């Protein structure tokens, strides 16, 4: 996509027909937001300008994907009984919320993945894929681990973090690789290759730091020039095919096993180049975790966070110096919106996040925040900043449904004003009583819902309004007495 | 999004949205009202009639709570607003689809804009023209639809130009419209004596107002109404009520680099459209502190 | 002069009395707007802005504030008392003035209003090891954040037996 000379994003409203041109020709043009978002209209009052130019909201969802979407996030929202309030029961709480963000997580998976289909690859997916990341990388901080270290879930956790590493962008790309295995030095001499060996290694990319070995020295050139540099190679390709995923006491073998090759292959004597040497106790100290080596081989900061957990300290209590050490090291990037989201998730400002995911997703970003409410991470003005930053992006939400004439999200809209645990129950009975009249209604059933809600609430206004709609049917209905 | 004819062989000034937002009536200097459909089936408009309104050039237009039946309303440089309900019994691109409600002669001076008063204080409307004076019509009666007496009459100022208004929707805040004269913008409230008064005024203009509009209170008490100005800035203000109003500036924008000809809002106040010489249109969103931020940016 | 006047009476006891006065602030810098001007077309300008910013009108309190924490401050000051805006406050600020590096309380400020305090211990670490112990400790009180020397035990904890030993020597 396009930004423009005043910050925001740039979409062209005609793709054949621009009606204003030139620089220094201006003409008035006059735009109307209509009530429903896809039906708006910009038209110019000017001689030899009579065409009326319908557009619709930049970035609108009208996907049957997304309308699907919107469903299923509101059902584990209502679900939630009254666990979607985080009182200002200590271990039952968590673990149903949890859930639902996994049941969250996935929902958007399941949208993020029917759309990957319907449209290839819009900017609408991106978009989605991002907010994922971001959202894999919330849930790894926060709902798995309740309240102790990376013992109590290393299985759940190191899935996750793992997954979220690689499930953010699709580097090393197998398109880059191919190229450090095309000057003096064979393919595993030149801190290209183990620069690459130790990002895979960092990334918990094992499978494939593995497959790099094996594609030159590893049987080569050591097996027939140091004895103790093939050995220790060897052994080390080997205990990284079973890195503990599981057990946490298995850990602490494994770091004990690779600090016990790591030292012996140090204090030992070697034959092989004195450049090459080095390549290999790096690649073993960081395989360590030796803090120290883990930044100089990382390529960003969010590699060396990783690693840091993966083979120093699983124990998110470092959490903040990991951090501190791996941006200090390199930058955040600013290409990619899901970085500086994650360093606020990370180092616990959370809130910060929600504005950013919105401006990729009303949707998800609304329901995170709720979420992360409920997790505990966070006047009549319903609508106000009184009431929790949360309840304000889910009334946000709400309001955009209606605006959106899917007569099925309707009830999704509604329903999600009356659940804002913030707000006066006359406060609702307002807000639903002015975006009621607006409701699309057709069928009979549709119109049973709207008398319903004259009950629940009380409207009694709406309720003769109704009355009349009948009255209107029922005379031009009087008009067959044949 | 395709455009379409709008049909007019002279300039176009109004277009509105009917409540539902399915149909747009259309009005120009060509003398004539056309009002398109929006085809459940294909996503294009089709024109539904046109028919030449009045005998100048038509500049304003403005639809009337469907709990009133299907009325546009129109205002022209022949000083007079006439009024048009539907014939549901008829043709299509006939010109026989609406008929004359009734004609406000009235106005000793072109009009320029005129909009229908919210559904909640019954089935009134005010309009100004260039003699500087509101008027507000109301058919006491609901029942026929025809005839509309001349509830209040006041003078804005003098006349040495462009003009247009815009009631209050929440339909739980005391009946007020505002109203912006060139270089002036001022807010009238309902009286306890029932008559109208001056409530407040919006300052900081420099050049003229091209629109103006209030805005959806769904969910608030405090009212927002915007200005589109001919110094070429956006103003969003904000006024609560404890003389009794407050007014705020909000935010204020120059992004558009000329002037701002048309500002307008969502159906729930939560978007807000800017269009002008830069013939782009920028929409706003409100932060959590108030302040408004561009969402996105439309051009040509 | 009504403004000088104002100013000398700035609500500093009653939340009602602030009211009051941001409201009889928007009354005057309403009339001074839509009202007739003989004075400079630049010096009329100033004098809105001022009142502007007597006002909390967010666009200004940006505009006249040198740094970040200046803007912060209005904010709170003139515009809407409420620790909740508290974040949108910061992003506005130094969104307009970047931290200044020269001046250590800076950015462990900004950590502390944007609620991430563990990384400000560290730096009082650096400025005096006993402050930012005991810093810590209370901060620990408030709910803000063999191995008895170690990470497992809370950074607060950790840096008491920091200065405790400290001590010995």
């Amino acid at each position: 996509k396009r930004d423009p000379v005043s910050g925001a994003i740039l979409v062209p409203m005609t793709v054949n027909d621009q009606p204003i041109e030139k620089n220094g020709d201006k003409m008035p043009l006059k735009f109307k937001l209509g009530p429903l978002s896809y039906q708006n209209m910009a038209f110019i009052t000017a001689k030899d300008k009579y065409k009326l130019y319908p557009v619709r909201i930049p970035r609108l969802d009208t996907s049957k994907e997304f309308s699907a979407y919107v469903s299923g996030l509101f059902e584990i929202y209502r679900d939630l009984g009254d666990d979607r309030v985080f009182n200002v029961f200590a271990k039952e709480h968590n673990a149903t919320v949890n859930l639902a963000m996994e049941a969250i997580l996935n929902e958007l998976e399941v949208f993020i993945g029917r759309v990957k289909d319907q449209d290839g690859r819009v900017n609408r997916f991106y978009e989605l894929e991002e907010s994922l990341t971001v959202l894999n990388c919330l849930r790894t901080m926060y709902f798995i681990l309740d309240g102790q270290d990376v013992e109590e879930n290393r299985s759940e956790f190191i899935e996750s973090l793992l997954n979220w590493i690689n499930r953010s962008d699709g580097e090393p790309d197998e398109e880059y690789i191919e190229q450090v295995f095309s000057a003096g030095k064979k393919v595993f001499e030149t801190q290209y290759f183990w620069k690459l060996l130790n990002q895979l290694v960092l990334r918990g990319l094992l499978s494939q730091a593995i497959g790099c070995i094996e594609r030159s020295d590893l049987l080569p050139y050591l097996s027939d020039t140091c004895a103790v540099s093939f050995d220790a190679v060897s052994d080390s390709i080997e205990l990284l095919k079973q890195y503990p995923k599981d057990s946490s006491s298995t850990f602490r073998e494994w770091k004990n096993l690779v600090l016990k090759l790591s030292q012996a292959f140090g204090s030992s004597a070697t034959d092989i180049s004195g450049e090459l040497r080095d390549y290999i106790e790096d690649f073993l100290l960081v395989i360590g975790g030796n803090q120290r080596k883990i930044l100089q081989y990382s390529r960003t900061w969010y590699e060396s966070f990783c690693g840091f957990l993966l083979y120093y300290i699983p124990s998110l209590e470092l959490s903040a110096e990991y951090l501190q050490m791996s941006l200090e090291a390199n930058v955040v990037d600013i290409t990619n919106d899901w970085e500086q989201p994650c360093v606020d998730i990370i180092s616990g400002k959370i809130h910060s996040i929600l504005p950013v995911m919105e401006s990729l997703d009303s949707c998800t970003a609304a329901f995170t925040a709720m979420i992360c409410e409920a997790k505990g991470l966070i006047l009549e003005d319903l609508f106000s900043y009184r009431n929790g930053m949360a309840s304000y992006m889910l009334n946000s939400f709400a309001f955009e449904l209606c605006s959106l004439g899917d007569k099925e999200l309707w009830p999704v809209a509604i329903g999600l004003i009356a659940l804002s645990a913030t707000g006066t129950r006359s406060a609702k009975k307002m807000v639903i009583a002015e975006l009621l009249p607006h409701y699309p209604f057709v069928t009979n059933d549709d119109i049973e819902w709207m008398l319903s809600i004259c009950v629940e609430w009380r409207l009694p206004e709406i309720a003769k309004e109704i009355y009349t709609t009948l009255g209107n049917q029922m005379l031009s209905a009087h008009n067959i007495i044949e | 999004m395709q455009p379409f004819d709008s049909g007019h062989d002279d300039l176009v000034h109004d277009v509105v949205y009917d409540f539902y937002g399915r149909h747009v009536a259309t009005c120009s200097s060509d003398q004539h009202i056309k009002v398109f459909k929006l085809d459940k089936d294909t996503s294009n408009w089709e024109l539904s009639d046109s028919w030449r309104a009045h005998d100048s050039s038509i500049v304003a237009i403005d639809w009337a709570s469907p709990e009133y039946g299907r009325i546009i309303a129109s205002a022209s440089y022949d000083k007079t607003v006439k009024l048009w309900e539907e014939d549901p019994d008829q043709e299509e691109c006939s010109g026989r689809r609406w008929n004359k409600l009734c004609t406000l002669n009235d106005s000793k001076g072109s009009l320029y804009s005129v909009k229908f008063a919210p559904a909640h204080l019954g089935l009134k409307l005010a309009c100004l023209g260039n003699d500087g004076i509101l008027r507000l019509y109301d058919a006491l009666e609901p029942s026929d639809l025809r005839s509309w007496t001349l509830t209040s009459e006041m003078k804005v100022l003098s006349i040495p130009s462009d003009f247009c208004l815009s009631w209050c929707p929440s339909r739980f805040s005391p009946e007020k419209l505002a109203v912006s004269a060139l270089e002036q913008a001022i807010i009238y409230q309902r009286g306890k004596d029932g008559k109208l008064h001056v409530a407040a005024k919006l300052p900081g203009h420099k050049s003229l107002i091209r629109s103006i509009s209030w805005a959806p209170s769904i969910g608030r008490w405090y009212q927002l109404i915007a200005t589109g100005c001919k110094d070429g800035r956006i103003r969003i203000f904000k006024i609560t009520e404890k003389s009794n109003l407050q007014v705020e500036l909000l935010s204020e924008h120059d992004d558009h680099n000329g002037e701002v000809w048309s500002v307008s809002w969502n159906l729930t106040g939560t978007i807000l459209s800017s269009a002008g010489d830069d013939g782009k249109v920028r929409l706003w969103k409100a932060t959590y502190s108030n302040e408004f931020k561009c969402m996105s940016v439309i051009t040509a």
